[PDB]
RNA sequence: CGAGAAUAGAAACUCUUGAAGAAGUAAAUUAUCUACCCGUCUUGAAACACGGACCAAGGAGUCUAACAUGGAUGCGAAUGA
RNA sequence: AUAAACAUACUUUGAAUCGGCCAAGUCUGGUAAGCAGGACUGGCGAUGCGGGAUGAACCGAACGUCGAGAUAAAGUGCCAAA
RNA sequence: AAAAUGAAGACAUUUUAACGAGUAAGGAAACGAAAUGGCGUAAGGACAACAAAAGUAGUAAAGAUUUAAAGUAAUUUAGAU
């Protein structure tokens, strides 16, 4: 009955079928990094706790890079970093009144 | 228990108003009624004589018939459940002029003005105005930016009660 | 074949108080009094006729067997629904007498016509 | 209970267009929140809904839930007597969490229900400055107090048996 | 002979993707005023609605006569009916005045359309047709331009300019029950009731209610 | 319940020619099913006015006829309602469709060389109405109006029903 | 990947009970819910308001005459006789 | 602006009725009255149903015969569904 | 209520839609798409086995007592005595 009064019905639900099958994959290769970034942040603690942990004075760098980015997309990272750090100073002085 | 007399309960209604007792203007016996008219029944008290019934006073009434020394004008009255037409022969004293159609006739203007100059553009050729819009409710007002250069904020919160005495 | 006779109340709509009083019968009669408990429609008490009661117009007036009264009262009214032997069944009317019921049960064994009546006045 | 920040200008003869007011209204939800900013406006500034306009209702969220702090709260309610001012202090981790608290408290201690109490402001105030007879004495470090006469802890309503079995027992948990 | 259901089909399509993009292209354009407005630190101010939805909250027993006819001019004789109406200076007040025995708000496109799909009649003949088909919606409203559902329900949540004969054909929809208010019918949604303006939180209730 | 003006009630309009003349019957179902099929409002309006009551179906005289078909010489009139005679008057040529005509109407009108139709043979001959010239007769000439209303009434007074020393 | 369209494809079943009484219906009893005395005057009666012990038969808008409206009928400047 | 074709305008003939009663973000006489009398609206009378234990008027809501669900007033220790 | 069909079927046609509380009171008969639909008492004029012996009845009428069936109901129908 829906396609008899709204023949769209077909080319909306073809096409919302194909935003869901990609959709649902990007929380799986979401995933499969937030493994390694969760992986990696591991053996930066028992590694961390295990020996140093007076001697605090532990490392700095004991997490390790995962996924690789060109040195372009290093300059926005730190780019977009000042940037929300504006906006949530911008905000918390408005509200703040 | 009120009486039935013609002018019962009028100690506020046929007062004249405060320092306009005395003779009337001028200008209620100099204006021009024409049949078709719309004028307003406002009984005069200070000219007893044709004093119209009291129930007629602020009534907005048409003049039928225009006679020599009197203005007729038909209202509409109710009876138990039907609306009766009356038809007056009232001085120009207890009367005045309606403004019940002021701004009616204004747009009836602004529409002869458009159509006087839509014929002389068609005999021109060019593209006739359009008509004036018609008067519309108070529509939601539409999405607006506000320059926050010259903006200013004040706080608003609830006060601290304090004593009137 | 048989359609299903569905009927929305299978008692009997007595009368107001005919069960207190011998003079009051048990035929319906709606109470018109000013105070009457039951054309107020008390709780309880509020059981009227009504039209709603009425039952479905396919099955209206057939019989359990499934077909339609017809009263004969010789073995010629029988020849008025031998046409319609699915539809309507014989009925022997309380007057005809035991000589003139064995015609009128035969001659409807021939035109295959089902009666209802086909046990009465029958010999010792 | 929820917390808004609403902000709305006023569009006639009377008030020029480029005064904007602000507030910070607590209301279980944002259309309730903007009845009591109308209403603010009306009775303070004489404007009107249909001579203004509002611009932003965006809700504000506790930046950290998770700290506790001792709040101090400014409201004036009214009573058979009249229309008095009070100072309460409570100890929660929101804002919101603290006005719930203080509408609780208020409709059972005074017997004030919620439509005769206006909050003027919410601030937070340090450990010392606590004057609460019962809540002064938790906001030291070294509190310590054994909850006696426990009742036994239910972990759901699926053993929730109407009969039980045996004797009972309270717990000094 | 039947080659015309291909037309016609292929024309409710175009016209579906038209209105699609009108709705669309409003949003982003709202969207993208209220992107840049923060960029500049200027203040936007969001248009008021236009649409409004309500719904009839008590009965027909012990109403005034001033607002039995309100009630009347909006279509409202039933409880629990709802219908859509224009936002002005006129209506808004017709609606102050029957407050008690309506609750009102503004309906979001997902909530217009399920109650056109499901609830969704039209007044043919004097009869209460229920929506079956485009060809029915073509031949009461084809006149106005209206030749399918999906042009119906994008007149209704845009208010077009043939809003008020497309709204005066679709019968008031009849609706279910659902959890009144907090407290009760008896006082305002401002102080936790069942009556008054709910604003968008209106189409929570609908959501229950079709 | 639902909140209406006003219940559901017969549309006080017949449909159906009343009384039990048989003839009368066939014309309705005649025009009824003319109107329906040829969907021409000659028919549906000859048919609403065959179920109107006697009272309300007045007669049309010779007169009257001859005076409303001066400049329509080749037309049929036709009027649903009996034809009387106006013997004050002369009787021109044409032709005149009726329910029923006087015994001296119909004379005067064939006399004078026209023709007497019924509405069987109009329909036969001009079923959506060609050359036809609707009319019907005076309804206000009865006297039963005139003794309607208030007799005591200013402006359109009664007639004061006749009786006990009536002056 | 895919709407329209053109072209080809596919649905006829199992078990149990019943003239040793199935489904339904009816009567009696039991059990849960439910139920104040009918008629009448009255703003209001189950009323501490009146009539009613029970049953059968009888029992109350009719007939003549004048007028009016109205629906069916005949004739129609006539109709009735 | 909104609503309105089983809309609108009626015409004719006629029934019953003009003992009323209640409520109140109302008023007058009275110390006061389940007292007497009024303005506006809604009800009871003419009205059953769910709730207030019970009740002419209170709250919800007005009724063809049934099935399934979401509800209203109002409630969830037992009588009593939660 | 509106459409469709309509000399005879039949269940007072077919379809769609809206509606259905009620004291006093009204809705006489007839009217094919019927200007509400029906039950019962008694008497008068007809009709009742169509092929020249034409409704039932001593092969058991009316009435009375009950058992069942049809109808929302007024009531009707049939069995047994």
């Amino acid at each position: 009955a829906m396609v008899k009064l709204n023949p769209y019905a077909k080319i909306a639900s073809h096409k919302l079928a194909q935003v869901a099958k990609a959709q649902a994959a990007h929380k799986a290769q979401y995933a499969a990094k937030m493994e390694k970034i969760l992986a990696a942040k591991k053996e930066a603690l028992n590694q961390s706790v295990a020996k140093r942990f007076i001697k605090v004075k532990v490392e700095n760098n004991l997490l390790k890079a995962t996924v690789k980015r060109t040195a372009k997309q290093d300059a926005y990272m730190k780019k977009y970093d000042g940037i929300v750090k504006a906006n949530a100073k911008k905000y918390a002085e408005k509200i703040g009144f | 228990p009120l009486s039935n007399g013609r002018n019962r309960r009028t100690r506020k209604l046929f007062k004249r108003p405060f320092r306009g007792h005395g003779l009337s203007n001028t200008s209620t016996i100099l204006h021009t009624y024409k049949v078709g008219d719309y004028v307003t029944i406002l009984c005069n008290s200070s000219i007893q004589h044709g004093l119209p019934y009291k129930a007629f006073h602020g009534k907005t009434g048409r003049v039928w018939n225009v006679n020599p020394h009197a203005i007729g004008v038909m209202v509409n009255k109710k009876v138990n459940n039907r609306i009766v037409v009356k038809r007056l022969h009232i001085s120009p004293e207890h009367i005045k002029p309606s403004g019940c159609q002021k701004d009616f006739l204004e747009r009836k203007a602004a529409v002869a003005a458009i159509r006087k100059q839509n014929i002389q553009l068609k005999k021109e050729g060019k593209p006739l105005l359009p008509l004036p819009a018609k008067r519309l409710p108070k529509q939601p007002r539409p999405a607006e930016l506000i320059k926050g250069a010259d903006i200013k904020f004040t706080t608003v919160a609830p006060l601290k009660f304090e004593e009137l005495y | 074949i048989k359609p299903k006779i569905v009927k929305k109340y299978t008692g009997h709509f007595k009368r107001f108080d005919s069960n207190r009083f011998l003079r009051v019968k048990a035929s319906w009669r709606v109470p018109r009094g000013i105070d009457n408990r039951l054309r107020r429609k008390f709780k309880g008490t509020n059981l009227l006729p009504k039209i709603g009661y009425g039952s479905a117009k396919a099955t209206r007036n057939m019989l359990p067997c499934g077909l339609y009264k017809f009263p004969v009262r010789n073995t010629t009214d029988l020849e008025m629904i031998m046409m319609q032997n699915r539809k309507y069944a014989a009925e022997i009317s309380h007057a005809v007498s035991a000589k003139k019921r064995q015609e009128i049960i035969q001659r409807a064994k021939i035109l295959n016509i089902r009666v209802l009546n086909a046990d009465a006045r029958i010999k010792k | 209970m929820k917390e808004y920040y609403i902000t709305a200008r006023c569009t006639d003869k009377a008030h020029n267009p480029n005064e904007i007011f602000r507030s910070r209204v607590f209301a279980p939800n944002y259309v309730v929140a903007k009845s009591k900013f109308w209403m603010m406006l009306k009775k303070q500034h004489k404007v009107k809904k249909i001579n203004a306009e509002l611009l932003q209702c965006q809700p504000i969220f506790e930046k950290n839930p998770t700290v506790v702090k001792n709040y101090q709260i400014f409201l004036r309610y009214v009573s058979a007597g009249g229309i008095h001012n009070i100072t309460k202090q409570y100890r929660d981790v929101t804002r919101v969490g603290a006005v719930r608290q203080m509408y609780n408290d208020l409709a059972s201690q005074y017997r004030t229900r919620q439509d005769k109490i206006q909050l003027i402001s919410i601030t937070t105030v340090g450990d010392k400055a606590v004057k609460n007879p019962v809540l002064h004495q938790f906001v030291g470090h070294h509190v310590k107090f054994p909850m006696v006469h426990c009742k036994p802890v239910i972990a759901s309503k699926r053993f929730n048996l109407p009969i039980k079995a045996g004797k009972l027992t309270t717990k000094l948990c | 002979c039947k080659a015309r259901c291909q037309a016609f089909r292929k024309e409710v399509i175009l016209r579906t993707i038209k209105n699609h993009k009108d709705i669309e292209a409003a949003k982003k354009a709202v969207y993208t005023a209220k992107k840049n407005a923060e960029i500049n630190g200027d203040l936007y101010a969001e248009a008021d609605p236009k649409l409004i939805v309500a719904i009839r909250i008590r009965g027909i027993n012990g109403v005034s006569p001033k607002i039995k006819k309100i009630l009347k001019l909006l279509r409202l004789r039933q409880i629990n009916n709802a219908v859509f109406i224009k936002a002005n200076a006129s209506t808004i007040k017709m609606l102050r005045l029957v407050d008690p025995y309506v609750t009102y708000g503004y309906p979001t496109l997902e909530t217009v359309q399920k109650l056109i799909y499901k609830r969704g009649a039209l007044k043919i003949n004097g009869n209460r047709m229920p929506i079956t088909s485009n060809c029915m919606i073509k031949k009461a409203l084809g006149d106005k331009d209206v030749v399918c559902v999906d042009d119906l329900v994008h007149e209704i949540y845009t208010v077009g300019k043939h809003f008020k004969e497309v709204n005066n054909k679709l019968a008031p929809f009849k609706l279910n029950g659902a959890k009144i208010a907090e407290k009760n019918k008896k006082i305002h949604f401002i102080l936790g009731g069942g009556f008054g303006n709910r604003e968008l939180l209106i189409n929570k209730l609908l959501a229950n209610m079709i | 319940a639902i909140d209406l003006d006003r219940h559901h009630v017969r549309k006080h309009v017949s449909k159906t020619a009343r009384g039990n003349n048989a003839y009368m019957k066939l014309l309705v179902r005649l025009y009824g099913f003319l109107a329906r099929r040829t969907q021409s409002k000659f028919a549906k309006t000859i048919l609403h006015r065959l179920c109107l009551s006697r009272v309300n179906r007045p007669i049309v005289s010779t007169s009257k006829l001859a005076c409303l078909m001066k400049k329509h010489p080749e037309e049929t009139a036709v009027c649903v309602n009996t034809v009387t005679y106006d013997s004050r008057y002369p009787v021109p040529k044409m032709n005149v469709c009726a329910l029923k005509f006087t015994k001296t109407a119909e004379a005067a009108i064939t006399k004078a060389g026209g023709k007497c139709l019924r509405f069987d043979e109009l329909a036969l001959k001009a079923p959506t109405g060609r050359k036809t010239v609707l009319i019907r007769g005076k309804r206000n000439v009865r006297e039963a109006l005139k003794h309607f209303g208030k007799v005591c009434a200013k402006k359109n007074p009664a007639k004061q029903y006749k009786g006990k020393q009536t002056k």
